């Protein structure tokens, strides 16, 4: 349930009726078979420090 | 929708 | 510190004239939020330029005109509610190492997740950078009175709220205001503020009030879908 600890998803949560809480990514980011985590689809993604990490 | 528009240009503009 | 020697990628400094009018934040390659008491006072303006990247020799710099500012309906010159202005870049910035956007957030997850996270990073003006403690939401109504006055919009507790703590002045109010307070969340930072009321602005002691991004996520992506308009001042209805 994306209420409690965002489903466990990185990034974007959404909740349904039957099935459990399926994850999503911002704009820029794509979801890894983990089904939870978001990867960058390019170069300079929003919200990430590229100093930090290059 | 209706925006209303309160400067035309930067160099008229007056506020 | 967060961000490199206190530069955060996505923090944008606004010009008029060549000087200093305000903070902003770009959100993607074409948009810019800042916060529309910047726009209370305008006389003899020649351009509004946006200043991105490296500033502290001509290392990682860009400068962009802005074609269009756009305020909300129920802001209200003069008072510390809706305090918020898109701006949209006459052309696209080059993204690199020192020009970065912040996320705007979705609705949901800012309110049920980002909403909780005890600190956030807010960044001014050279650049700096502070690490604020947020007002929880229970102690919101009695943090913004301060800057409550009579006859001004109401649920002003709903759409600003208070982080941090300022109690003199410093001067960094200009590219302060106007500028990001973000929100870490699991390896991303989100756009969670705008700096209504800044630290080091005034003298007298005070909370940081900023105002809540998240009530206006969806009038910021209606804005960003629309079709073009003339103009570079405009209020649009909000919601």
């Amino acid at each position: 349930i994306c209420v409690n600890e965002n489903g466990g998803c990185e990034q974007y949560c959404s909740d349904h009726t039957g099935t459990k809480r399926s994850c999503r990514c911002h704009e820029g980011y794509s979801l890894l078979a983990d089904g939870v985590s978001c990867t960058p689809t390019v170069e300079y993604p929003c919200g990430k420090i590229p100093i930090l990490e290059k | 929708e209706e925006w209303e528009v309160l400067c035309w240009t930067w160099e008229t503009c007056e506020r | 510190k967060v961000c490199p020697k206190g530069e955060c990628p996505w923090q944008v400094l606004l010009l008029v004239n060549g000087a200093q009018l305000c903070g902003g934040t770009l959100i993607n390659t074409i948009w810019v939020v800042s916060a529309a008491h910047c726009f209370d006072k305008i006389k003899n303006w020649r351009n509004l330029i946006a200043v991105l990247g490296e500033h502290d020799h001509d290392g990682d710099e860009q400068s962009r005109r802005v074609a269009q500012v756009i305020i909300p309906s129920t802001y209200v010159p003069g008072t510390t509610n809706h305090d918020i202005a898109l701006l949209r870049l006459h052309q696209p910035v080059v993204l690199t190492d020192h020009v970065v956007p912040l996320c705007l957030p979705e609705r949901t997850f800012s309110e049920r997740t980002l909403a909780f996270v005890r600190f956030s990073l807010v960044s001014g003006w050279t650049a700096l950078e502070l690490m604020v403690l947020n007002v929880p939401r229970l102690m919101t109504q009695d943090c913004l009175q301060q800057s409550r006055k009579v006859g001004d919009s109401p649920n002003i507790t709903e759409y600003m709220f208070c982080a941090g703590y300022s109690d003199g002045s410093k001067d960094s109010c200009k590219g302060d205001s106007g500028g990001p307070h973000a929100t870490h969340y699991r390896g991303t930072w989100y756009l969670t503020g705008i700096v209504s009321w800044g630290q080091g602005c005034a003298t007298v002691g005070h909370f940081g009030v900023y105002t809540r991004v998240s009530q206006y996520i969806e009038w910021l992506q209606k804005l960003m879908r629309s079709e073009p308009r003339p103009g570079v001042l405009l209020r649009a209805p909000f919601p």
